[PDB]
């Protein structure tokens, strides 16, 4: 196996096609990273050549991506969060976010009180929809059955467990609280 | 929504029911409601012969 | 050193109640929204203003009742005998520009531009004598060039007191002599004062006479600048038609 | 003086201005030689990308931080150049210097023609370079190292940046020299530094000032600078290969 | 953080009062809030309280070389500062358009009036001369910061006492309060500021306004005028448009008021000197009100220093001695040595080549 | 090529070159205008104590109860049914921000915009994501003012076929008081190009759209014979706008015809402009008179 | 274009820092130092109504509006 | 999760570094590499790299005691060593890391300013020692101190002789002398967990989760110079006496390091 | 900023040797240089290349020679950027641009043969003349480098340097004695003071004197410093795009020719302005 530097001659436009993290010019395929040479033959010949480091220290979010987050503060009409994991991998730094009062449920309905949906200190799974404005930058959404708070935390520091679609109960003191439970 | 002169209820509803002069009032201006209109139906067409409102 | 001879003539040859020669101009720059240029005696000033615009930064620093006047001051490094270069952190420029912001927050009829900024810039190319009144008059002319409405035509002049007499339009030689200097900012129609300054000691009996001589010298500046404005407006009316 | 540092003497004249040993004579050499260079990538552990470049009497350390929050539709590229006080004949003021800002801008206008910022909307990259020792051509090291750091940190660029340096002899028959040293740089009349992309064959940055006024010397200075940037490339070719072989084998 | 906002009921309440010519705390138009001075123990230190405002003044001198030109005088720094505790709003770098006008008011008053005698503060010329440096701090903001700051600076400067020196031939010597007695200063006059506020477009005025009255006012007029009958500075500011009879009325008012204030200051300094000379006890400590719940007094107390030897001895004796695994240093090549678990090979070589 | 270097010349005041006396009434701030029993203040004046005091330099214009002063330098003020031209400077969640030389910014609502397709297909929240894609930063539109807000702000709409994003051409910015009010601000001058005389001071010059909303890019080379016409109109517009002349179709056509004899590159001199402005002045005098 | 061999400063700057009986005794951890839960169902397997899905399929199938 | 995960290793008595909770990292140094400085030394502590450099200049003695030569330390934390430092004026951590070294230099009396004067009252030597951190992993005040002490053992000054009629300074650059060093202060840092656990040689993550920190520096004759406790949980006399027993061994280790590297030249 | 369609139209026009003003790919708009505008200084200039506006001033003062060489003076530049030129230049914000221009000017003038250095020393190791060049940006309308490198040669041509004949002898009056004549000065021999020439690249063609709109459509540029004799002093590449080796060689010829014509025509205009002296009055800012 051989690795790459972000430019070299790899293949012709007839002997394959550019993939992820590559660019082409003057009929040749040129590398754009320092990772490893992977050629996904797939099916139909003409492999889509690409270079991937496979050791992601940082990765910029996209228009559509699954991210694991951590709520920082909540407001009556929005809830600022902190992106913590981009899908699976840990993130070296922390960006910022904002959950508007339209992305809680998968219907974009009225009612939907934000206060009992995203209590601070939780960890949530959400999806981006846009690159946002200068006030709110990523505009995450949870309008799905698989998205929502996944691992909550008690009032007095005890790991929580899901109990229903809309209601949660304390295991120790048997206290009832409201969340937005996501599918496991 | 009801856009009658003396009763105004839900002016942003999907379906608006109004007297005729309101339609010309919102047709003189833009009002950004003509873009999302699919059907416009008239209930009494026999006022073309009206001597003062035709 | 003699600052007033027995005959009554000053160092430069003018009497007590005599002004210097002013030579103005309207419409100096093209890119900006207003301009002016005045040379009061041997002091050369310059002023540039920018019209009501969107507030820079948009950091929620607006006033919902009036506009935001923002005036700066700068000075060329060859404006006096010695070089005397200064950084843009000196407290003399900030305090003079703060008195400028104070007098133009009172002269301009500002409750007509909600959520708007007014940027006023003044540049002094050669300073010899009263700098404050030259900057005020140059920025009044630049604001007039920009078409900004105001209650009246604010004008400023200084005065002094040597050997029992009141001077007018003091110079740098006379200023750097330890005397009771004093400056106003007058609205000619009402006689009101927008700003008052003084320094060094002076007995209370001669304050009325120094203030009156300063107000009269400001009313004398008013006529001379008024003829310049009238000639400019008649010029543009002639140009139009 | 400064309220955020330890205050010592108000004035301090270094002993070089009292050094009674008269300035010596540099010597002579062959102008068709290059100082051997050793390059290492991935040095620092807490930095997203880093590189350390040393050749002869030059010591420069470069580290690259990852993208952070805050021509958009495009990302910025912040830069910061700073050299160690214990470098050169005399000490330097910690607060800064106009020379540092000029070289920082001469770096910024040279590493942006390589990376493609049309892939990082609303983000920004920050690059920090430090010179531990000044023993020759410096701007030919702050370019190579800050490009190696970028390549080992996994940001997407069109190509690398390889720098060189030259100087003009002061004799009656001046001739340009390659990789000058402080003994051959403080006695020179002019200097030139080029930034060439070796594959794309495009000059990235140019800077030169001095006493050479005939437009026939600068053609050779430029083209021998291009030959230097095409001769330094293989070492940087094997350096990133070893860097990636070790990083991948570390998993 | 910011300051509580102003309602629309307080404005109305202050203005119906002011129209009717009666104020909240009872004092009529031409009155001051009574004053209360307190002296430290080392010279040039005082605490003035005007109403409920506090300022701390402290003078201090030091010996430097006198620039170039003006070889036979001394310099006089000043630095006003506004303490975060004066009021919620004051913030170290977010109130930079009051500091300037305040420092300026203070400096123009104190340094242009020529009341301090900076002539006779030299030791040699071209050589070391005394450089005094006044310092004031605002502690509690309740309106009229500048009157209190001026009275504070006056008292602090009229209570200082320098060191003193012997100069004869070409030889210096520096004494100390035991070798030679500290010496007072020379003060020609006492310039004291006064402020006036104007209400609803100059129709009414109020002497010595506080901070609420300060938020319902158009503009301010300050008139600094030393003793005798000699005015020293005036500075109209704020939002005011003034007449000419009014400046004269104000000058009269400042004359009267500065007369009374100078009476008070002179009496207080004399009483303080009398106390210091009688031989009684002075200082910040013997100023705390004793008829008040928040003061308590305790003479000295040996606590019991009878046991510390025993405790220390048993503690030192009762703990584990240093252990005895000693480590070895490894030598690679002169210049570099390593201690710890070490590295396997002698040094890396051709690891990847 | 010689890089001519002339020397500055002192300006001649009073406009003695033609000679006219004004019959108007001129005022300056502080002057007391007529103070009869009952009058209404206009824009440019204010009231003191039983006095109508002018507050800006200009000439009084009264229509039958109304004293007002018309200044000669102001910023654009919005009015209903006024053609404007602007540029996008901010793209927000539900709006754009457009700069049109006014005291504030102008808002283009998403509800009023001819989306690609030009017919009734749909309008929902899916379009909100791509609205910030096509109307990006620094683009040119040509819309019509809808209404006046409560703080001098203006809302402008694009509900027609002639309005929308513009294409190739050149832009010339002048003061927003030299454009003459008319009923047709769109022109198709018989020279080889067109023009839009924006009432806010934006002059846009573009070639004629061959035969026959921003849907078409048409980023193909423009013929040589069209650039020379656009450059000629650009220089002529600068020439007419500078000294006094009020701008409209006939003045530009007249100067364009007057500009044929000598080259387009050489007209930047103070005197060639004068010999063209005077010729247009006298041609207008012998045609209108 | 010959590459060269390192020197002390570089070979020490590039250092990778990656039971065997007991030492440093005092610094061990042992020497220095009812819950009846009645837990509910452990997860909630969502086997039940999940309103969003209800309202969507409800209206689409229903398709009556009367 | 955060606290419990680490306490799993604490109860296991083997922290994730692979250490027995009472041992230090691997230590290595080099001296004499920067040839543009009077003296320099590089200190590596299994990351936490710190480099120091010494430059000697001339300066006027102070007005009070004109027989002293100044020594000025400074510690700088550039935004490249870590990712939490931002550009601009020096921050609180580097300023405290400089005030601590200044206090150590003063209290320890390692050098005497009377040994630097050439002619009393006119000119005195001045030493500018600036520390720049190449890597921040934890225990900053230990490696900065060791870098400074190692550097001060290599700085060498030339013999300067002043004329009488000329009264200038003629530097003899051939015969170069050394510096007189009295003591050898070495610091040691402890990190205290929630209320009872103390560890040696902590790490940035551990300091991120710890609740206190203690630093102790010892002479070569068992004398304490400073007792730096920024604050936290709280300790007892027995725990301090336990810490000093380890610090004695650490000091013997370090003093053996310095006693061995200098002999090797 | 300008839209993408405007940039496409402009680049196509440049490729067709047509521009929005009407000039060609190498034409140069006129300028209005003048001298002797400021009184208190010892030399002045005022360059107007278009919407831009420059004003400089040179003051000669007494000083001390530097350590490296005693028979020399030195030059100090300070390019101020007044905030009246543009509102975003308010207070802080014009510092980086001023430093960029000052360092470039220092690199231009950092040579032994720039004008002279023997003339500015009077007593070795004890005294020398110092020159204060004070640039003041009044307006910005593009091509600022050439509009400043022209006002610097212009102001340098108008220096006075009042002659001082004071004897340095200790027995004599060592303290500097002037000539006491208020109108006794000496010229400066500025014949070969270099100037900067900018060459913006758009498409695959290079354009002289690009406007702000034409500058926004360009990706790179090169600066050349050429004297009247035709020699190069400094060479700095500024821009945001690559350039290619060939275009350097084909831009050097245009830089040489434009520099030679610029220098010859500036010598001709300055001699024309100087041929008639106290006549012709002086008009500026009024």
């Amino acid at each position: 196996v051989r690795y790459c530097i972000p430019g070299e001659r790899l293949c012709n436009l007839e002997e394959g096609s550019p993939g992820s993290g590559t660019y082409t010019r003057h009929g040749y395929i040129f590398s754009s990273l320092a990772g490893c040479l992977m050629k996904s033959s797939e099916n139909g010949a003409l492999p889509v050549v690409s270079v991937v480091r496979e050791t992601e220290s940082q990765l910029l979010p996209d228009v559509g991506a699954i991210v694991t987050c951590k709520v920082s503060s909540i407001n009556s009409r929005f809830a600022k969060v902190h992106i913590l994991y981009v899908g699976s991998m840990p993130l070296k730094n922390s960006f910022r976010g904002t959950i508007r009062k339209e992305d809680v449920r998968a219907t974009e309905k009225d009612k939907v009180e934000i206060y009992k949906s995203f209590r601070p200190g939780d960890i949530v799974l959400a999806k981006v929809i846009s690159l946002g404005d200068a006030q709110s930058n990523y505009l995450l959404t949870t309008a799905e059955n698989e998205l929502g708070v996944v691992v909550a935390h008690s009032e007095s520091g005890i790991q929580m467990v899901p109990i229903s679609w809309c209601e949660m109960q304390c295991p120790k003191t048997h206290t009832k609280e409201f969340r937005k439970v996501a599918r496991v | 929504g009801l856009l009658t002169g003396d009763v105004q209820l839900h002016p942003e509803a999907s379906c608006l029911i109004m007297t005729t002069e309101i339609l010309r009032s919102m047709l003189y201006s833009g009002s950004d409601v003509i873009r999302d209109l699919e059907w416009v139906i008239f209930d009494e067409v026999h006022y073309i012969n009206d001597v003062e409102r035709g | 050193l003699e600052l007033l001879s027995d005959q009554g003539y000053r160092v430069d040859g003018r009497r007590a109640g005599e002004l210097r020669k002013i030579q103005a101009r309207m419409g100096v720059f093209a890119q900006a929204d207003g301009s002016a240029y005045i040379e009061q005696g041997n002091t050369k000033a310059l002023a540039v203003v920018y019209g009501p615009h969107e507030i820079r930064g948009s950091r929620a620093r607006a006033l919902p009742d009036r506009a935001l006047v923002n005036c700066q001051y700068s000075s060329a490094t060859f404006s006096t005998g010695e070089r005397k270069r200064r950084p843009h952190g000196d407290r003399k420029s900030c305090e003079m520009g703060l008195q400028l912001r104070q007098t133009f927050e009172a002269a301009i009829l500002t409750q007509l531009h909600p959520r708007s900024q007014i940027d006023i810039y003044v540049q002094v190319l050669q300073a010899d004598g009263g700098t404050y009144a030259a900057c005020v008059n140059a920025a009044t002319l630049a604001v007039l060039d920009a078409g900004i409405p105001m209650r009246d035509f604010v004008c400023a002049c200084s005065a002094g007191f040597v050997d029992g007499t009141a001077l007018a339009d003091l110079s740098h030689v006379e200023e750097a002599a330890g005397g009771p200097q004093l400056a106003l900012a007058l609205l000619p129609a009402s006689g009101q004062i927008a700003l008052l300054e003084m320094d060094a000691r002076l007995h209370e009996d001669h304050l009325e006479r120094v203030l009156e001589a300063a107000a009269q010298a400001a009313r004398d500046v008013h006529t001379l600048l008024d003829r310049v404005v009238r000639q400019h407006v008649r010029e543009a009316s002639i140009l139009l038609g | 003086g400064d309220h955020r540092r330890i205050r010592g003497p108000e004035e301090s004249q270094p002993p070089q201005l009292y050094a009674a040993d008269e300035e010596e004579a540099p010597g002579t050499r062959d102008p068709t030689r290059l100082r051997p260079v050793y390059a290492r990538a991935g040095l620092l552990s807490q930095a997203k990308g880093s590189a350390y470049l040393e050749a002869g009497g030059t010591k420069v350390l470069c580290a690259v931080s990852g993208p952070r929050q805050a021509a958009a539709l495009r990302g910025r590229l912040l830069c910061d150049f700073r050299r160690a006080p214990f470098a050169g004949r005399r000490r330097r003021a910690p607060p800064g210097g106009c020379e540092e800002r000029e070289l920082a801008l001469a770096l910024q206008e040279a590493l942006e023609p390589a990376v493609r910022l049309g892939r990082y909307p609303r983000a920004q990259l920050e690059v920090s370079a430090l010179l531990l020792e000044d023993g020759g051509s410096a701007l030919a090291a702050a370019l190579t190292a800050a490009a190696l750091a970028l390549a080992d940190a996994g940001v997407e660029m069109y190509d690398l940046v390889v720098g060189c340096g030259l100087s003009l002899a002061p004799g009656p028959a001046p001739t340009w020299l390659l990789d000058p040293t402080r003994l051959e740089e403080e006695r020179a009349a002019a200097g030139l530094t080029v930034a060439l992309m070796p594959v794309l064959n495009q000059v990235a940055g140019l800077l030169g000032s001095g006493e050479g006024g005939l437009t026939e010397s600068w053609a050779e200075a430029v083209r021998l600078g291009l030959e230097g940037c095409q001769r330094l490339y293989p070492v940087l070719q094997q350096s990133l290969v070893r860097a990636a072989r070790r990083r991948g084998a570390a998993a | 953080m910011k300051e509580t906002p102003l309602s629309n009921c307080e404005r109305r309440f202050l203005l119906r009062a002011i129209e009717e010519k009666k104020r909240l705390d009872g004092r009529q138009t031409y009155d001051y809030r009574n004053i209360r001075i307190s002296f430290g123990t080392d010279y040039g230190c005082c605490i003035v309280e005007l109403g409920k405002t506090r300022v701390l003044g402290q003078v201090s001198c030091e010996l430097v070389s006198p620039k170039l030109n003006r070889a036979t005088e001394g310099i006089l720094f000043f630095n006003l500062e506004l303490s975060q505790m004066a009021a919620p709003a004051f913030e170290p770098g977010r109130q930079s358009d009051l500091l300037v006008k305040l420092n300026r008011l203070m400096e123009r008053c104190l340094r242009n009036s020529k009341c301090i005698d900076t002539e006779s503060l030299c030791v040699v010329a071209g050589e070391k001369v005394w450089q005094i440096r006044v310092d004031l701090h605002l502690l509690n903001h309740d309106g009229n910061i500048i009157d209190a700051a001026s009275i504070a600076a006056i008292v602090a400067l009229c209570h200082f006492r320098r060191p003193d020196v012997s100069v004869q031939g070409d030889e210096v010597t520096l004494y100390t309060p035991e070798e030679r007695d500290p010496v007072p200063l020379s003060i020609h006059h006492m310039p004291i500021c006064v402020s006036f506020a104007f209400f609803q477009q100059g129709t009414y005025l109020l002497v010595d306004p506080n901070e609420r009255e300060e938020r319902v006012m158009d503009g301010l007029l300050v008139i600094a005028m030393n003793k005798h009958r000699e005015i020293c500075t005036i500075q109209s500011s704020g939002g005011i448009m003034l007449l000419k009879d009014q400046v004269l009325r104000c000058s009269k008012i400042a004359g009267v008021k500065v007369a009374e204030i100078t009476e008070l200051i002179l009496k207080a300094l004399e009483n303080d000197q009398k106390v210091r000379k009688e031989g009684g006890k002075f200082g910040f400590a013997e100023s705390i009100a004793n008829q008040r719940i928040t003061a308590f007094k305790m003479e000295k107390a040996p606590i019991d220093t009878s046991d510390v030897e025993e405790k220390a001895e048993e503690i030192i004796a009762e703990a584990e001695p240093p252990s005895e695994v000693v480590s070895t240093p490894v030598l690679w090549t002169p210049g570099t040595a390593q201690i710890g678990e070490g590295v396997e090979n002698s040094w890396g070589d051709l690891e990847d080549s | 090529m010689a890089m001519e270097m002339r020397l500055p010349v002192a300006r001649k005041p009073l406009s003695e070159r033609l000679g006219r006396d004004t019959k108007k009434h001129l005022v300056v701030p502080g002057d007391t205008i007529t103070t009869d029993t009952g009058f209404m203040r206009g824009h440019g004046t204010y009231m003191g104590e039983e006095k109508l005091i002018a507050s800006v330099a200009g000439s009084v214009e009264r229509v039958n109860k109304l004293i007002c002063v018309k200044a000669l330098k102001t910023r654009y003020i919005g009015e209903v049914g006024d053609i404007v031209v602007g540029r996008i400077t901010e793209v927000q969640q539900k709006r754009w921000k457009v700069e049109t030389n006014s005291r504030l910014d102008s808002v283009l609502l998403l509800s009023s915009m001819n989306l690609p397709g030009g017919e009734l297909r749909r309008r929902s929240a899916e379009d909100e994501l791509a609205m910030r894609g096509f109307l990006q930063e620094g683009d040119l539109i040509s819309a019509e003012v809808q209404a006046v807000f409560s703080d001098g702000a203006v809302s402008l709409h694009t509900r027609s076929l002639k309005y929308g994003k513009l294409g190739q051409g050149v832009l010339v910015q002048v003061s927003p008081s030299l454009v003459k009010r008319q009923k047709t601000h769109f022109h198709d001058l018989p020279c080889g190009a067109s023009v839009i005389l924006g009432n806010n001071g934006f002059i846009w010059i573009y070639p004629t759209p061959e035969h026959k909303g921003g849907f078409i890019a048409n980023l193909e080379p423009v013929s040589l014979a069209d650039r020379e016409v656009i450059s000629r109109l650009r220089n002529c517009i600068i020439s007419l706008v500078t000294q006094r002349m009020m701008l409209y179709d006939t003045s530009i056509l007249y100067c364009y015809e007057a500009s044929l004899p000598h080259q387009i590159k050489d007209i930047l001199k103070p005197e060639i402009m004068e010999e063209i402005v005077m010729e247009t002045r006298q041609r207008l005098l012998e045609q209108e008179g | 274009a010959l590459a060269a061999r390192p020197s002390a400063f570089a070979s020490t700057l590039c250092l990778r820092y990656p039971r065997t009986l007991d030492l440093y005794k005092t610094f061990l951890y042992s020497r220095q130092v009812e819950i009846s839960p009645l837990v509910a169902i452990t997860p909630f397997d969502f086997k039940s109504a999940s309103p969003d899905d209800i309202v969507k399929a409800n209206q689409k199938k229903a398709f009556t509006r009367e | 999760e955060p606290l419990e995960y680490y306490r799993r290793f604490l109860k296991e008595n083997c922290r994730p570094d692979g250490r027995e909770l009472g041992e230090f990292r691997t230590t290595t140094v080099n001296i004499g590499s920067i040839s543009t400085a009077d003296g320099s030394a590089l200190v590596k502590l299994g990351n936490t790299t710190v480099i120091c450099g010494v430059k000697a200049e001339f300066a006027a003695p102070s007005t009070d005691a004109p027989d002293k030569g100044y020594v000025v330390p400074n510690v700088d934390l550039p935004p490249l060593c870590s990712s939490r430092f931002r550009s601009g004026p020096p921050g609180e951590e580097a300023q405290v890391a400089s005030q601590f070294i200044a206090d150590v230099i003063e209290n320890s009396q390692i050098i005497q300013k009377e040994d630097l004067c050439i002619s009393p009252g006119k000119l005195v030597w001045v030493l500018y020692c600036d520390l720049i951190c190449l890597d921040y992993d934890g225990n900053i005040l230990d490696a900065c101190t060791f870098a400074l002490l190692a550097a001060l053992k290599n700085v060498q000054l030339p013999e300067v002789t002043i004329n009488e009629e000329t009264a200038l300074a003629e530097v003899n650059l051939k015969k170069k002398s050394y510096l007189n060093i009295r003591t050898h202060p070495v610091a040691t840092s402890f990190a205290v967990f929630d209320d009872t656990l103390l560890i040696v040689d902590p790490t940035g993550e551990e300091e991120h989760l710890a609740t206190g920190t203690l630093t102790i520096v010892m002479d070569e004759e068992g004398k304490l110079c400073c007792l730096h406790k920024p604050g936290g949980s709280g300790l007892t006399g027995a725990k301090l006496q336990d810490c000093m027993s380890r610090a004695v061994t650490r000091h013997k280790e370090v003093k053996k390091l310095m006693d061995e590297v200098i002999k090797s030249m | 900023t300008l839209s993408e369609a405007e940039k496409v139209y402009i680049v196509h026009g440049v490729q067709e040797d047509l521009r929005v003003d009407g000039r060609g790919c190498e034409d140069y708009r006129c300028v209005e240089v003048e001298t002797d505008v400021v009184s208190n200084t010892s030399g002045s200039a005022r360059v107007k290349l278009g919407h831009t506006d420059i004003l400089v001033g040179v003051k000669a003062e007494m000083g001390t020679p530097k350590l490296e060489k005693p028979n020399e003076g030195y030059l100090e530049f300070f390019v101020d950027c007044s905030a009246s030129a543009t509102p975003e230049f308010e207070g802080r914000g014009g510092d980086d641009l001023g430093t960029e221009i000052a360092n470039t000017l220092y690199r231009i003038f950092n040579n032994k043969s720039s004008v002279d250095l023997k003339t500015l020393c009077i007593s070795p190791r004890e005294h020398c003349w110092v020159l204060y060049v004070d640039v003041l940006l009044l307006e910005c309308g593009g091509n600022l480098f050439d509009a400043i490198s022209i006002a610097v040669k212009a102001a340098l041509f108008n220096t006075r340097i009042p002659r001082v004949r004071v004897l340095e002898d200790e027995e004599g009056s060592k303290d500097i004695e002037l000539s006491d004549d208020p109108y006794d000065c000496i010229r400066l021999s500025v014949e070969n003071v270099p100037c900067i020439v900018t060459l913006c690249k758009i498409g695959y063609r290079h354009v002289v004197d690009a406007t702000l709109q034409e500058e926004a459509c360009s990706l790179a540029s090169l600066l050349v410093s050429v004297t009247s004799k035709g020699v190069v002093t400094c060479m700095r590449k500024v821009g945001k795009g690559s350039l290619d080796p060939e275009s350097i060689f084909e831009m050097m010829e245009t830089g040489k020719r434009v520099g030679k014509v610029l220098h010859a025509s500036l010598q001709s205009v300055v001699h024309k302005e100087e041929s008639l002296g106290p006549k012709r009055q002086k008009v500026g800012f009024l």
